[PDB]
C-alpha cells in the first residue's frame, strides 16, 4: 500500500497551492483520504478528509474555507487545494489512508510534501 | 484428446503380504475404464487439477518426462541418473521445463512408467511401476498393480499439479476415487486382476459375492435410494 | 477542539511506558476511536493503534492501545532504544473533524 | 426404544451431539436394534421351519 | 525376540531441550527413524507438567516399536494445553494445530515461563482465518483497518503471568501400522529358534506358534502377512 | 409422519423418498456377460424397460411367448 | 472386526494397554465374538434340524 504526495513547493503568502495524492497498490474508492500537516519542531495538526466517494468533506475549522477537497476515482488521486496559504504555513503535509471504522483517520501513511511559505 | 484407461490404476492398498485369496478394499484408485486425458510431446505440459489424487502414467522413448510440480510447494525432478525431492519456495517459470524456506529436501514406446499420488493428512503417498512396452499408439491394455515407495511428510495443501518435460512421449492423466475393489491375490501374493464394484451391475454382482466367476441366478446386490436434490 | 498530552516521558531499556491523552472535555471512550501515532526523526507518523485498541501488523506487540480513566493511551511492555520517538495520539468529536494533542515524547535512558 | 441411548431417534442425537459423544449414543443403538434383527431372524427361521 | 539391530539413539533430546520452539501457528515436524527410542527417560522424567497419551499406555511404549514417529514442536499459552487432543476445538485446535480424532500417540508439555518469558513476543498464533484446518496442516485489497484484521497475532509472554504462563509441547504422533519398524525401544534380541513352540515378538507383534522356512515371496516393502482371520 | 410448517400454518406428509433392492438377473459368466437389472417395488420412473409388479426390470426384452421358467424374478414373471 | 474396539486383535490391544483400559477393549471384543459364536450356534441348529 502506497500513498505518494505532492505539490509542495516554496511559494508567496496570500496565494495558493494544490497539493495531490495519488493511491497505489490498493482501491482508491473504498477508503477515506485524509490530510495532515506538521510544522518543522511542531506536532501533528489535523487538516481535512474526505468520504471514500466524495459525498462529504471535512476540516479542521481554522482552514475552512480556505481548504477544498476533490478527487477522481478514475485516476485513483485526490487533490487538496489551499487558498490564502498563510506565511505562517510552513509545514509538511502527508496523505493518509483510513481504512478505519469511521475513516476519520489515517493508517498507512505518505512520505510528505512539504510546503514553505515565504 | 482422452483414451480408456481399461484396467489400470490398481495399486497395493496396504503393506501385508496376501495370497491365494480375494481380498476387499476401499481406497483411491483409478475407475476401470474410465477417461484419461492424453497429451502429446511432438513437433504439452498444463497446469492440471490434482483434486482427490492423480493417476499419472506415461510412455517413453527417450526420458522426456522427468518431473512434477504440486501446489497452489512440491517439487519432484529426475535430472538425468538422479532425482531430486524439494519442497523449497522455488522461483518457477511461467512456463516451466527442463533442457536436454525448504522444510524438506532429498538427492539420490519401450518403457511404461506408472504412478499413483495422493495427499493423506499431509503424507504425499506415491506408488509406481515400470514394465517393458511395445507399442507407440496408446495405452497398451492389461493389468499390473503399482508398489508404494516413498512417503513425504509435507504437509502442503496440493490442489493443482504441472509435469515437467526435458525440451531440445506421450502421457496420460486420470484421476482417483473411493472406490471398492476387490483384488485378487494369486499363489506368489502378486495381485493380478481386479474388479471395480461400481463400474457396472455385473461387477457389483462379483464384489457381493466375493466372487470373480458368477453363477446363473438372480442376486440383490444393493438398494436404490432417490436422493435429495435440495436442502428445505 | 482541544486535546492534551504528557510532553515527554523518559524509560529505562527493559521498563514500561505509559503514554496518556485526552480531550478537555467530556472522557475518553471508544466512541471517539482514538488513534496513535509514532513518528522517528526523518520519518512520516505511523498508525500503530486505531480505533481505540486494534493494533497494526507493523507495530510491536510490545505496544498496548488500552485506555485508562477517560482518557487514551499508548503502553509499553518493555521499552527498547528502537522506540525512541514522539508520539502522537488523534480524537474524533461530533463527526470526522479529528483534533491531535500537543505530542508525547518517549526516550529511553 | 432407547436402549440406553439419550433418543431412539439416531437424527436427533446427530443434531445435538459431536462425534466423539454421539458415537457413543449411537453404539447404543446399534447394539439394541442389531438385537432385534437378530431376534426377528431367528424366530423368522424357525417358524419357517 | 527379534528386533532390527539399531545402535543408533533417537534425538528426543534435540526435541525437549532445543534451543528454541516454533510458533504455534508454524510449528516443527521433526521426523523420528532408524534409531532407538528410550521413553522411559521422558515418561520417568518429572519435569513435564503433562504426559497424556491417546494412543498407547506410557510403559509398554519400550515394547511396542513403530513405522515412524513424529515430533510436532512448539509453543503455546499454559491454558491452551486443553486444545492439544483428540476432539477439542478452540483457537489453536481450529486454526494452528489440528489433531485426528483418531491420534496415536502422547501429548507432553512443560511450562517455560523460566526460559521462554521475558514481555516475549516471538510466539505467534493465528487468530483470524476463513476455516479450520486439515490434520497436521501448516498454514481488505492490501490495506488492513477495521474489519480487514491482520492474520496473526503475538503472546504477551512475561515471568509474572499459571495459564497465560508459555508451554513448550512435544506432540509425538506414532505410526504403528504393520510395516517395517524403525523406531524401536531398547529391548536385547534373542537368537530364532526354529520348528519349536516358543513365545515370540517380532518388532512388538507378538504371539505363539511354531516358527519355520517358507517359500513366500513376500515384497520389499512387505513386513508381515496375514490369514483370514487377520491374524499372522 | 407429518409436520406443520412452522411459516405457514399447513399439514405436510412426509413420504421417505423412493428406494428398493436392486437385483441383477444373469445368465452364468461362463456363457455371458450381459445383465439385466431389477428395481425391486419401484416404478419405471424415479430409476428396453418392463414394467413388472415385481419392480421395474431393466435390459430384459419383454418377451410374448412362454417357457418354462429359468430365473426366476417374480409375480409369474422368469 | 473390531466391534468398537481399538483393535481386532487381542494381542495387540494387551501388548499396548495397561489393563484399566486394556480391559474395557477387550470386553468389547468379547461381546461381539460371542455374539458372532451364538449366531454361528443357532444356526447350525437350525440347520441340523
Ligand atoms: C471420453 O470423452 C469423450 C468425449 O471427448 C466421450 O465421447 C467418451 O464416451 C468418453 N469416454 C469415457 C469412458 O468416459
Ligand atoms: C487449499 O487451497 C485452496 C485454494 O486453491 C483453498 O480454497 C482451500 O480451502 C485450501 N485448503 C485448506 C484446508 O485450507
Ligand atoms: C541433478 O540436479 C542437482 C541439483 O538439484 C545436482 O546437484 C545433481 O548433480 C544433478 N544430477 C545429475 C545426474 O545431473
Ligand atoms: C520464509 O518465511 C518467513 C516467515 O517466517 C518470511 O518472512 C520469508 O519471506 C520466507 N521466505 C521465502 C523465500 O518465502
Ligand atoms: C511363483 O514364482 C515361480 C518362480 O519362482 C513361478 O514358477 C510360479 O508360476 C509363480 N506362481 C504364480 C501363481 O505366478
Ligand atoms: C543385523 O545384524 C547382521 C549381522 O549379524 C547384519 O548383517 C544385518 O544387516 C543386521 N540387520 C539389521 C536390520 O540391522
Ligand atoms: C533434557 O535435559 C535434562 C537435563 O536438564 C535431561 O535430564 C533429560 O533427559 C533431557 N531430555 C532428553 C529427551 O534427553
Ligand atoms: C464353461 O467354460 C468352459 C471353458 O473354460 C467350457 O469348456 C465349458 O463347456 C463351458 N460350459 C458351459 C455350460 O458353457
Ligand atoms: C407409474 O406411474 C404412472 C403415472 O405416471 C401410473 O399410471 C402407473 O400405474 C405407475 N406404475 C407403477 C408400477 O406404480
Ligand atoms: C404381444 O402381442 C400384442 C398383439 O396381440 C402386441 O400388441 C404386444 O405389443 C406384444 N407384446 C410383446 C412383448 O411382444
Amino acid at each position: 500500500v502506497q500513498l505518494v504526495e505532492s505539490g509542495g513547493d516554496s511559494v508567496q503568502p496570500g496565494g495558493s497551492l494544490r497539493l495531490s495524492c495519488a493511491a497505489a497498490g490498493f482501491t482508491f474508492s473504498s477508503y477515506w483520504m485524509n490530510w495532515v500537516r506538521q510544522a518543522p519542531g511542531k506536532g501533528l495538526e489535523w487538516v481535512a478528509n474526505i468520504k471514500q466517494d466524495g459525498s462529504e468533506k471535512y476540516y479542521v475549522d481554522s482552514v475552512k474555507g480556505r481548504f477544498t477537497i476533490s478527487r477522481d476515482n478514475a485516476k485513483n488521486s485526490l487533490y487538496l487545494q489551499m487558498n490564502s496559504l498563510r506565511a505562517e504555513d510552513t509545514a509538511v503535509y502527508y496523505c493518509a489512508l483510513s481504512s478505519g471504522y469511521s475513516g476519520y483517520a489515517g493508517n498507512y501513511w505518505g512520505q510528505g510534501t512539504l510546503v514553505t511559505v515565504s | 484428446a482422452y483414451t480408456n484407461s481399461f484396467t489400470r490404476g490398481v495399486y497395493y492398498p496396504d503393506k501385508v503380504f496376501r495370497s491365494s485369496v480375494l481380498h476387499s478394499t476401499q481406497d483411491l484408485f483409478l475407475p476401470f475404464f474410465s477417461n484419461v486425458t492424453w497429451f502429446h510431446a511432438i513437433h504439452d505440459n498444463p497446469v492440471l487439477p490434482f483434486n482427490d489424487g492423480v493417476y499419472f502414467a506415461s510412455t517413453e522413448k527417450s526420458n522426456i518426462i522427468r518431473g512434477w510440480i504440486f501446489g497452489t510447494s512440491l517439487l519432484i525432478v529426475n535430472n538425468a541418473t538422479n532425482v531430486v525431492i524439494k519442497v523449497c519456495e522455488f522461483q518457477f517459470c511461467n512456463d516451466p521445463f527442463l533442457g536436454v524456506n525448504c522444510t524438506f529436501e532429498y538427492v539420490s514406446f519401450k518403457n511404461l512408467r506408472e504412478f499413483v499420488f495422493k495427499n493423506i493428512d499431509g503424507y504425499f503417498k506415491i506408488y509406481s511401476k515400470h514394465t517393458p512396452i511395445n507399442l507407440v499408439r496408446d495405452l497398451p491394455q492389461g493389468f499390473s498393480a503399482l508398489e508404494p515407495l516413498v512417503d513425504l511428510p509435507i504437509g502442503i495443501n496440493i490442489t493443482r499439479f504441472q509435469t515437467l518435460l526435458a525440451l531440445h512421449a506421450a502421457y496420460y492423466v486420470g484421476y482417483l476415487q473411493p472406490r471398492t475393489f476387490l483384488l485378487k491375490y494369486n499363489e506368489n501374493g502378486t495381485i493380478t486382476d481386479a474388479v471395480d464394484c461400481a463400474l457396472d451391475p455385473l461387477s457389483e454382482t462379483k464384489c457381493t459375492l466375493k466372487s470373480f466367476t458368477v453363477e446363473k441366478g438372480i442376486y440383490q446386490t444393493s438398494n436404490f435410494r432417490v436422493q435429495p436434490t435440495e436442502s428445505i | 477542539a482541544v486535546v492534551t498530552q504528557e510532553p515527554s516521558l523518559t524509560v529505562s531499556p527493559g521498563g514500561t511506558v505509559t503514554l496518556t491523552c485526552g480531550s478537555s472535555t467530556g472522557a475518553v471512550t471508544s466512541g471517539h476511536y482514538p488513534y496513535w501515532f509514532q513518528q522517528k526523526p526523518g520519518q512520516a507518523p505511523r498508525t500503530l493503534i486505531y480505533d481505540t485498541s486494534n493494533k497494526h501488523s507493523w507495530t510491536p506487540a510490545r505496544f498496548s492501545g488500552s485506555l485508562l480513566g477517560g482518557k487514551a493511551a499508548l503502553t509499553l511492555s518493555g521499552a527498547r532504544p528502537e522506540d525512541e520517538a514522539e508520539y502522537y495520539c488523534l480524537l474524533s468529536y461530533s463527526g470526522a473533524r479529528g483534533v491531535f494533542g500537543g505530542g508525547t515524547k518517549l526516550t529511553v535512558l | 426404544s432407547n436402549f440406553g441411548a439419550i433418543s431412539s431417534v439416531l437424527n436427533d442425537i446427530l443434531s445435538r451431539l459431536d462425534p466423539p459423544e454421539a458415537e457413543v449414543q449411537i453404539d447404543r443403538l446399534i447394539t439394541g436394534r442389531l438385537q432385534s434383527l437378530q431376534t426377528y431372524v431367528t424366530q423368522q427361521l424357525i417358524r419357517a421351519a | 525376540v527379534r528386533f532390527p539391530n539399531i545402535t543408533n539413539l533417537c534425538p528426543f533430546g534435540e526435541v525437549f531441550n532445543a534451543t528454541r520452539f516454533a510458533s504455534v501457528y508454524a510449528w516443527n515436524r521433526k521426523r523420528i527413524s532408524n534409531c532407538v527410542a528410550d521413553y522411559s527417560v521422558l515418561y520417568n522424567s518429572a519435569s513435564f507438567s503433562t504426559f497424556k497419551c491417546y494412543g498407547v499406555s506410557p510403559t509398554k511404549l519400550n515394547d511396542l516399536c513403530f513405522t515412524n514417529v513424529y515430533a510436532d514442536s512448539f509453543v503455546i499459552r499454559g491454558d491452551e494445553v486443553r486444545q492439544i487432543a483428540p476432539g477439542q476445538t478452540g483457537k489453536i485446535a481450529d486454526y494452528n494445530y489440528k489433531l485426528p480424532d483418531d491420534f496415536t500417540g502422547c501429548v507432553i508439555a512443560w511450562n517455560s515461563n523460566n526460559l521462554d518469558s521475558k514481555g516475549n513476543y516471538n510466539y505467534l498464533y493465528r487468530l483470524f482465518r476463513k476455516s479450520n484446518l486439515k490434520p497436521f496442516e501448516r498454514d481488505c485489497n492490501g490495506v488492513e483497518g477495521f474489519n480487514c484484521y491482520f492474520p496473526l497475532q503475538s503472546y504477551g509472554f512475561q515471568p509474572t503471568n499459571v495459564g497465560y504462563q508459555p508451554y513448550r509441547v512435544v506432540v509425538l504422533s506414532f505410526e504403528l501400522l504393520h510395516a517395517p519398524a524403525t523406531v524401536c525401544g531398547p529391548k536385547k534380541s534373542t537368537n530364532l529358534v526354529k520348528n519349536k513352540c516358543v513365545n515370540f515378538n517380532f518388532n512388538g507383534l507378538t504371539g505363539t506358534g511354531v516358527l519355520t522356512e517358507s517359500n513366500k515371496k513376500f515384497l520389499p516393502f512387505q513386513q508381515f502377512g496375514r490369514d483370514i482371520a487377520d491374524t499372522t | 409422519d407429518a409436520v406443520r410448517d412452522p411459516q405457514t400454518l399447513e399439514i405436510l406428509d412426509i413420504t421417505p423418498c423412493s428406494f428398493g433392492g436392486v437385483s441383477v438377473i444373469t445368465p452364468g459368466t461362463n456363457t455371458s456377460n450381459q445383465v439385466a437389472v431389477l428395481y425391486q417395488d419401484v416404478n419405471c420412473t424415479e430409476v428396453n424397460v418392463f414394467q413388472t409388479r415385481a419392480g421395474c426390470l431393466i435390459g430384459a426384452e419383454h418377451v410374448n411367448n412362454s417357457y418354462e421358467c429359468d430365473i426366476p424374478i417374480g409375480a409369474g414373471i422368469c
